[PDB]
RNA sequence: GGAUAGUGGCCUACCAUGGUUUCAACGGGUAACGGGGAAUAAGGGUUCGAUUCCGGAGAGGGAGCCUGAGAAACGGCUACCA
RNA sequence: GUCGGAUUUCCAACGGGGCCUUUCCUUCUGGCUAACCAGGACUUUUACUUUGAAAAAAUUAGAGUGUUCAAAGCAGGCGUAUUGCUCGAAUAUAUUAGCAUGGAAUAAUAGAAUAGGACG
RNA sequence: AGGGGAUCGAAGAUGAUCGUCGUAGUCUUAACCAUAAACUAUGCCGACUAGGGAUCGGGUGGUGUUUUUUUAAUGACCCACUCGGCACCUUACGAGAAAUCAAAGUCUUUGGGUUCUGGGGGGAGUAUGGUCGCAAGGCUGAAACUUAAAGGAAUUG
């Protein structure tokens, strides 16, 4: 996949405006800018201490998060760093006085501080139009997979 | 459990066999196919206008066996030909050929006053001179 | 597919209601049962009735005392607001003076009449009159 | 034997008549 | 009709009732201690078999299945426990 | 009920009223687990051993006696196969029924019998894939059943 | 990276193989501008809404542009078509 | 006990809220010896429903008002109308979606079986 | 396409006021085709509300009869009971337009769960388009148009 030794590309990825001195050679032999993102999500230690860059990544990134918190069901994450949560919800007809199913396929932004795999329960914050389609961007992951790990030991 | 699905979160199913079963009266056929629109020589209005043709006569269904005496007119918006019916007794002496008669169906969606095979149009006015007022000898009719 | 267990338990009450039987034994009776049969029993529709315990069901058998028309049951349970117990007690009572549509509250088992009182609603479910 | 004859836009081209 | 107890039913009219159709339902079999003729190891043996239940004391058949009840075989006197 | 055909039957076992008890019963459970686990190594089905318990010994229901199901026991013990009883006895099913109609093609009858089966194996397959008594991505399979029962 | 007043496949270069779907994609039709509303009055609905207010879009048809804070402006311009 | 009315109570019916019964109703932090907000994990998430905010005007429901009546309109009333006073333009509905807030039974979903499980 | 090819026998011969032969077929191996008055003209699950005897399949009692070595078990009966099945028969409690129906009941006192179909009659199961079939054809399936009825049950000379 992205597989750090992230410089991957055809430029040097980086982020900007934060500045390494080569001359001064100190206590740190790393820097990187992390933000709390607000509203009581927890930056993960993967943010703060990783090595990649996501210059769309709530956490080191430019953007920002505000607007719509939702959440999803992850389905197909087939893409390079963004994945596709499925926003499903019963809808209703007056005249029928009853409801019906709807379901809506959002993708969202991911940074690589999250492990997303297909089928985990994430919750998506809105950030600025971030590509054609994506508009949301993965503040937190809460995924339940019913120890599929040890599911060959059983019964 | 009487057919059609009671279930909460059933309403789509409701409104799809719904949606299916209206496709069953007249009317709804009628509208959403535009079928006054196509056919049905009065283009979707409630009257028409055209030129008389010639002047007719019938020999309609039993029991009342008669000569009814209607007229051909071509309508102008459509090119049309359509029958047409004079009404109260005279007044097929109002009309002569290329003349301009209003028409107006009998009240049936089409079809017939009676025993008329295959008529649906009354005359209301010829030359907009208004039949009625004719056939009471209220106005006049000039030529054309 | 015993679908609806309320929905057969006040389906025997009918049946052996109308035929004068001043009993009847319904199976595999629920907490929702007993509720319902209490909420009945408060307002005099039916007489004691008795639970009986084996492992696995728990079937009721009813005395009642023959005031019952007709119980019944609202599948599916709808939804209702408080504007709508006047278009629920205008559908399936017969007059406006009596009878009781017995409705699921989150405070709950109810009659309608109890429930403008303490001025909730949740969904509904059948009707006593 | 071809009688489709439906759904049409060009109904605007009968703007020729 | 009209009025009886069914809480409390005549237990003679219980009696014929089928294994599930009762107030509350339970089993109709009975457990069995057999006493094989030449020994003395005392077995029970449980109504309905499906096996050929051995005698463990001598290794003999004691009842053998059918659709039934099983059925037992020489006079091996049985007490219901 | 009876899911594939037109029967209605009702054909079964009244487990009595008491949780203990049968209270004229032998000593205990380290007799019966002993039994278990002698059938266990001897290599049988929690049903056959229920049976065979019930029968020869004194025991009603296991869970009666001791403090958990046939199953539990071959589990915590370490005997629990990789599919259940029933599946296992199903494939096996299909594939003497399939056997049989490799031979016989011409049948129509073993033909639906073995479509309802099959459907039946994919029930309870389908059953076991979510609670994951089956790893996930198993499938039963039409050719290569025969070595999968053996 | 360019471009933009500005995020953004908006566009270029390179790379990857994805994105939507019978919970109805996509395509077709609409004598379809959208709402606030209107008509019919047991309840529940059905049919209409070009039309006084809000919002969009167009000024014969498409395209381009000047000037300005604001126009792809037509009681402005330029070309082509009719 | 005011003589059309409550004030004291009787008595139930109605609603709430705690408190005690094995019954968590968050640990951690200064104002303090939890009343208070700032301050850490989350105490699965939902569906439903109450209440509130949002729900342009006009139209609709509807309050007041003798436009001579009415449809309408939001005007008007009131004195020495001689230097003025003054009332009023309410209220309600407004699906669904979002948001905030109760309630916790109905309908779902996770929580400890290879114990890599909590209080250690 | 083979193979068989007895009977019967679509199409093909003979006779004043239907009979004789007879290929295709029926029969079978391998392919297709997917129709029927494929009809208890009554979807599938589930619960509850009336009796009667009849038998089919299994099972539980009867020191009940036979039968065998009348000694035992069996086996066949006979009686009682129960579970499942095919039906009859009777009420009319309810249902229905009625005939009739233990369900076509528990549906204006109008909601257990779910699938499909119909919305006057002809035009027409036609036209057209797909689609499957070697073919025959099957599936799907309109409209313009015309019409005042077409139809169900039951009584009556």
């Amino acid at each position: 996949s992205t597989e750090l030794t992230v410089q991957s590309e055809r430029a040097f990825q980086k982020q900007p405006h934060i500045f390494n001195n080569p001359k001064v050679k100190t206590s740190k032999r790393t820097k990187r800018w992390y933000k709390n993102a607000g509203l009581g999500f927890k930056t993960p230690k993967t943010a703060i201490e990783g090595s990649y860059i996501d210059k769309k990544c709530p956490f080191t990134g430019l953007v920002s998060i505000r607007g719509k918190i939702l959440t999803g069901t992850v389905v197909s994450t087939k893409m390079h760093r963004t994945i596709v949560i499925r926003r499903a919800y019963l809808h209703y007809i007056p005249k029928y006085n009853r409801y019906e199913k709807r379901h809506k396929n959002v993708p969202v932004h991911v940074s690589p501080a999250f492990r997303v795999q297909v089928g985990d329960i994430v919750t998506v914050g809105q950030c600025r139009p971030i590509s054609k389609t994506v508009r949301f961007n993965v503040v937190k992951v809460s995924a339940a997979a019913g120890k599929a790990n040890k599911q060959f030991a059983k019964f | 459990g009487k057919g059609k699905p009671r279930g909460l979160n059933s309403a789509r199913k409701l409104r799809v066999h719904r949606r299916n079963n209206r496709w069953a009266e007249n009317n709804y056929k009628k509208r959403l196919l535009g079928t006054a629109f196509k056919s049905s020589p009065f283009g979707g209005s409630s009257h028409a206008k055209g030129i008389v043709l010639e002047k007719l006569g019938i020999e309609s269904k039993q029991p009342n066996s008669a000569i009814r005496k209607c007229v051909r007119v071509q309508l102008i918006k459509n090119g049309k030909k359509v029958t047409a019916f004079v009404p109260n007794d005279g007044c097929l002496n109002f009309v002569d050929e290329n003349d301009e008669v209003l028409l107006a169906g009998f009240g049936r969606k089409g079809k017939a006053k009676g025993d008329i095979p295959g008529v649906r149009f009354k005359v209301v006015k010829v030359s907009g001179v208004s039949l009625l007022a004719l056939w009471k000898e209220k106005k006049e009719k000039p030529r054309s | 597919t015993r679908s609806s267990v309320l929905a057969d338990a006040l389906n025997a009450i009918n049946n052996a209601e109308k035929t004068g039987k001043r009993q009847v034994l319904i199976r595999p009776s629920s907490k929702v049962i007993i509720k319902f049969l209490q909420v009945m029993q408060k307002h005099g529709y039916i007489g004691e009735f008795e639970y009986i315990d084996d492992h696995r069901s728990g079937k009721i058998v009813v005395q009642l005392n023959g005031r019952l028309n007709k119980c019944g049951v609202i599948s599916p349970r709808f939804n209702v607001k408080i504007g709508d117990i006047e278009k629920w007690t205008a559908n399936l009572l017969p007059a406006r003076q009596f009878g009781y549509v017995i409705l699921t509250t989150s405070a709950g088992i109810m009659d309608h009449e109890e429930a403008r009182r303490k001025h909730v609603s949740g969904k509904i479910l059948g009707f006593v009159y | 034997p071809d009688k489709q004859v439906s759904k049409l836009q060009r109904k605007n081209k009968a703007k020729q008549l | 009709v009209l009025v009886q107890d069914l809480l409390h039913p005549t237990a003679a009219s219980e009696a014929r009732k089928h294994k599930l159709k009762t107030l509350v339902q339970g089993p109709r079999s009975y457990f069995l201690d057999v006493k094989c003729p030449g020994c003395l190891n005392i077995t029970t043996v449980f109504s309905h078999a499906q096996t050929a239940v051995t005698c463990e004391s001598c290794s003999t058949i004691l009842c053998t299945p059918t659709g039934g009840k099983a059925k037992l075989s020489e006079g091996t006197s049985f007490r219901r426990k | 009920g009876r899911m594939h055909s037109a029967g209605k039957g009702i054909s079964s076992s009244a487990i009595p009223y008491s949780r203990n008890a049968p209270a004229w019963f032998k000593l205990s459970s380290e007799s019966v687990i002993e039994q278990i686990v002698k059938y266990a190594r001897k290599g049988l089905t929690p049903s056959q051993i229920g049976v065979l318990l019930r029968d020869a010994h004194g025991v009603t229901q296991a869970r009666v006696i001791t403090g958990n199901k046939i199953m539990r026991i071959l589990k915590s013990n370490g005997l629990a196969p990789e599919i259940p009883e029933d599946l296992y006895y199903l494939i096996k099913k299909a594939v003497s029924v399939r056997k049989h109609l490799e031979r016989n093609r011409k049948d129509k009858d073993a033909k639906f019998r073995l479509i309802l089966i099959e459907s039946r194996i994919h029930r309870l397959a389908r059953y076991y894939r979510t609670v994951a008594v089956l790893p996930p991505n198993w499938k039963y399979e039409s050719a290569t059943a025969s070595a999968l029962v053996n």
